[PDB]
């Protein structure tokens, strides 16, 4: 018996990747992924009931199943998940004994970060101390020390998938303007409060899932009106 | 939770083993104590003459010595250390009297208030004690008696300190990059000097505590008022972090040095006048100024570097070769644990290789300016013993820790691990025996033994009981457990895991490895000894499944055990066919077959 997590959060989550258009043909185009085929094909031919046709965070979760469905099939015949979300970043740790910086790559198809969003994505984010009894082994020093461990966005994705864990229709990262598509919130308020809900572009305008019923909404009812059990998420295609 | 640990070293290491944290001179004695990231304070005579400047060696910290002041006229040591605890020295014949143990992380930085004969501890714990030391020196196993006196503020971790002669001023610098002063009579707060970026690793305050000098990690020196409680002055000289201070008597002149290797004396009240005083080999981590003369005629320097010198000043560098060299040693900076898991390869700074039995504690040889990864390949053997130690080089030299999660894992034969076989031992359990030898309570006949009977360490090693995470509980060398203050606290620190092995004599628990056995090209649920030779399961189905002289020759005739379709050396054991060659999930599968 295993828990996909909140029903609420799941629906939101499939139904803003309906509406990355990329991500939506690819997997048209088209295990996880081929329920996740069939049910898009339904709605492209009930939003409530859309996790049924299918706990760790799921959109994670989700991506990562696709990547290694994708990967596994690749190897009996760059996946196409990969070539939608997958950026890269730098984690950067330093010694403040020897004050030695030391830099290593990650993938990644989603991008958790915890100042503004795009002061963040444009500088560094996640900074995070190591002492105490979580010190840092640093490899010139050769024993625990403290440490600063930073982010910074190395390569940014087709598709940027952003968890926090105020937010911008645009974002500019000078070299690459993205816009915002979707929005998966619990709002705390508004009348759409009490439980995760997706928000998303379509077309010129936006639309709002609220259990079984698609209702638009005016832009900017947006940062108008939208507390979380996994933060909320932001999807930003670049232009 | 208590680890075991001891260090793998000679008798008398006379040149520091790693850098130099801290440098103190006594001008009364001509001496020069060093402070060790190896561990240990070493005291040096800085005559020129002397052709050994070597005098003495100061051993009780368990990790990197980070600070240390001369007090009392140089009758007294107070150092710092990353082991957490500060420690009183007679400095004049170089023994531990008393061990301050309020911090608790890494003790980083001292500070003296010479008028006052007060010091002040402070480390990455954020705490600041205050101690008299005429109080200090005064303790004995009677009047056991102490009282403190702190001072708070410090959001985060403390990386240097300092007080002015007379004990009214002290300040803090940090990673919080605000300096923080107070009353050190009163522990009031007086000020916040906001002005650095980054980390403050050197304080200096003029004698009436109206002036500081801040050197920081941002690369800026800064002068401040304290009366005006704002920054006076900004100087760039380096290209990297200020780590270290010193200034001249008249608060005139400051002598700056860090990363970048460069030492500058900058005049404070024109800066555009500054001297390159020399370039140092390495990133200096602190310096002591020769204060026989006005303006002084020399500064000693401490780096990364297990080598000090002292540079001369008279007066594009000013020097270029130091003046006096006290001669360092090597640094242990690569390890290699061989699969037998009893022997160690090592390399140093030198480039130098040698070959270490972990289980005698000793070297067994050095193999000079050999390839060290050749070398390993060279030295590979297809056994497998369970992990059951683990090594630091945090003090340059080797140091291996038993913790009791896996201290017993490893039994292997007598034969295999070197010793008479005319029968199984376990690594750990023989290891602690011999680091207890000397211990009479472990003197104990099992229905009389000293020791383990296959081997000792050398009688000097360094037994080291400490928490897991920091502070060290209580150290002898091995050699001295049968001392009544030894026993003592022998009795009181040795945990009952431990006891139970050297004192009690009991057995660790064995080790089992669960297995299928199944035709190759009918499976059946085994477990045996981890340690259980391939041979002893042909034997096993040679008699009792394919079963139609030397009953283990005739299996060897007969019988072919495979894993993952390899052909099984008879010799090797399960342990070894797990690991190397079981390339699947779950349990060990061995096939069986007809040769
Ligand atoms: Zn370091």
């Amino acid at each position: 018996l295993v828990n996909f997590g909140n029903t609420c959060y799941c629906n939101s989550v499939l139904q803003a990747l309906y509406f990355c258009r990329p991500f939506r043909e690819k997997v048209l185009a088209y295990s996880l992924l081929t329920c996740l085929a069939d049910l898009f094909h339904s709605i492209a031919t009930p939003p409530k009931k859309f996790i049924t046709r299918l706990a760790h965070e799921f959109l994670n979760y989700l991506l990562n199943t696709i990547a290694d469905i994708l990967q596994e099939e690749r190897k009996q015949e760059p996946t196409w998940v990969h070539e939608i979300f997958q950026g890269t970043l730098t984690n950067e740790t330093r010694c403040l004994t020897c004050e030695t910086i030391s830099s290593k790559d990650e993938d990644f198809l989603d991008l958790s970060v915890d100042t503004s969003i795009t002061h963040c994505l444009r500088g560094f984010s996640n900074t995070e101390t190591l002492c105490s009894e979580y010190k840092y082994y640093c490899e010139e020093c050769r024993s625990k020390q403290e440490a600063h461990k930073r982010m910074k966005v190395k390569k940014l994705p087709m598709i940027l998938a952003l968890h926090l864990k105020v937010f911008p229709l645009e974002l500019r990262l000078f070299d690459r303007m993205y816009d915002l598509v979707a929005v998966v919130v619990h709002c705390g308020s508004g009348p759409n409060r009490g439980h995760y809900i997706a928000i998303v572009k379509s077309h010129d305008f936006w639309l709002l899932f609220d259990d079984d019923i698609v209702e638009k909404i005016d832009a900017q009812a947006i940062e108008e009106f939208y507390n979380s059990e996994s933060g909320y998420i932001l999807f930003y295609q670049s232009r | 939770k208590v680890q075991v640990s001891y260090v793998i070293r000679d008798e008398v290491e006379k040149y520091n083993r790693n850098g130099v944290n801290a440098l103190q001179l006594d001008p009364a004695l001509n001496r020069l104590f060093t402070a060790g990231r190896d561990s240990i304070i070493r005291i040096w005579s800085v005559n020129q003459h002397k052709q050994d400047p070597y005098i003495a060696s100061m051993e009780h910290h368990t990790d990197w010595v980070n600070d240390i002041v001369l007090c009392c006229n140089g009758k007294t040591l107070i150092s710092a250390s990353s082991d957490t605890t500060v420690k009183v020295w007679n400095a004049h014949k170089g023994f531990c009297m008393s061990t301050l143990r309020t911090h608790k992380d890494y003790v980083k930085a001292l500070a003296y208030a010479k008028d006052k004969e007060l010091v002040a501890s402070a480390g990455l714990d954020r705490q600041i004690f205050l101690w008299d030391v005429n109080t200090l020196t005064a303790l004995t196993a009677s009047n056991n008696t102490v009282t403190t006196s702190s001072l708070s503020g410090n959001k985060d971790s403390i990386y240097s300190l300092a007080m002015n002669q007379l004990g009214t001023i002290i300040v803090s610098g940090s990673t919080e990059k605000v300096l923080r002063v107070w009353d050190p009579r009163t522990c009031a707060k007086l000020m916040k000097l906001k002005g650095h970026t980054d980390n403050v690793k050197a304080l200096l305050l003029n004698r009436d505590g109206t002036q500081c000098l801040s050197g920081s990690s941002d690369g800026t020196i800064r002068l401040w008022s304290l009366g005006q409680q704002r920054c006076i002055a900004t100087y760039r000289v380096h290209d990297e972090g200020v780590w270290a201070l010193q200034v001249n008597d008249a608060f005139t002149h400051v002598y700056s040095g860090g990363r970048d290797r460069k030492i500058y004396c900058t005049d404070l009240r024109n800066p555009d006048i500054r001297v390159l005083i020399c370039e140092e080999k390495a990133p200096v981590l602190k310096m002591e100024l020769d204060r026989s003369a006005d303006p002084p005629p020399a500064i000693w320097v401490a780096t990364t570097k297990s080598t000090v010198n002292k540079w001369t000043l008279k007066g594009t560098p000013l020097c270029t070769q130091p003046d006096q060299v006290i001669k360092g040693g090597a640094s242990i900076i690569q390890c290699h644990i061989l699969n037998d898991k009893r022997h160690i390869l090592t390399k140093d700074t030198n480039n130098n290789v040698a070959y270490w039995d972990v289980l005698k504690a000793c070297k067994v040889e050095d193999l000079g300016k050999v390839d060290f990864e050749d070398e390993i390949k060279k030295r590979f053997k297809m056994v497998y013993v369970p992990n059951w130690f683990s090594v630091d080089l945090k003090t340059g030299m080797l140091t291996i820790t038993l913790d009791e999660s896996d201290c017993f894992a490893a039994w292997v034969s007598a034969k295999d691990a070197g010793f008479s076989s005319p029968p199984k031992l376990n690594l750990g359990g023989l290891l602690l025996q011999a680091l207890l030898e000397y211990w009479p309570r472990t003197h104990v006949n099992p229905m009389v033994q000293k020791g383990n009977g296959y081997f000792q360490v050398p009688p000097h090693t360094p037994v080291i009981f400490g928490e897991a995470g920091g502070r060290t509980l209580f150290r002898l060398l091995c050699r001295d457990s049968g001392g009544e203050t030894e026993s003592m606290l022998l009795n009181e620190t040795v945990p009952q895991w431990v006891i139970d092995i050297t004192v009690d004599k009991n057995m660790p628990k064995f080790n089992k490895i669960p297995f299928y056995l199944q035709p190759h090209a009918k499976k059946d649920r085994l477990s045996a000894s981890d340690m259980l030779q391939v041979r002893k399961v042909m034997e096993h189905v040679y008699e009792k499944i394919i079963n139609l002289e030397d009953i283990a020759v005739l299996a060897e005739e007969k019988i072919e055990l495979l894993c993952q379709d390899q052909v099984l050396d008879p010799n090797m054991d399960l342990r070894t066919v797990k690991h190397f060659i079981w390339k699947s999930g779950g349990d060990l599968t061995l096939h069986y077959r007809q040769k």
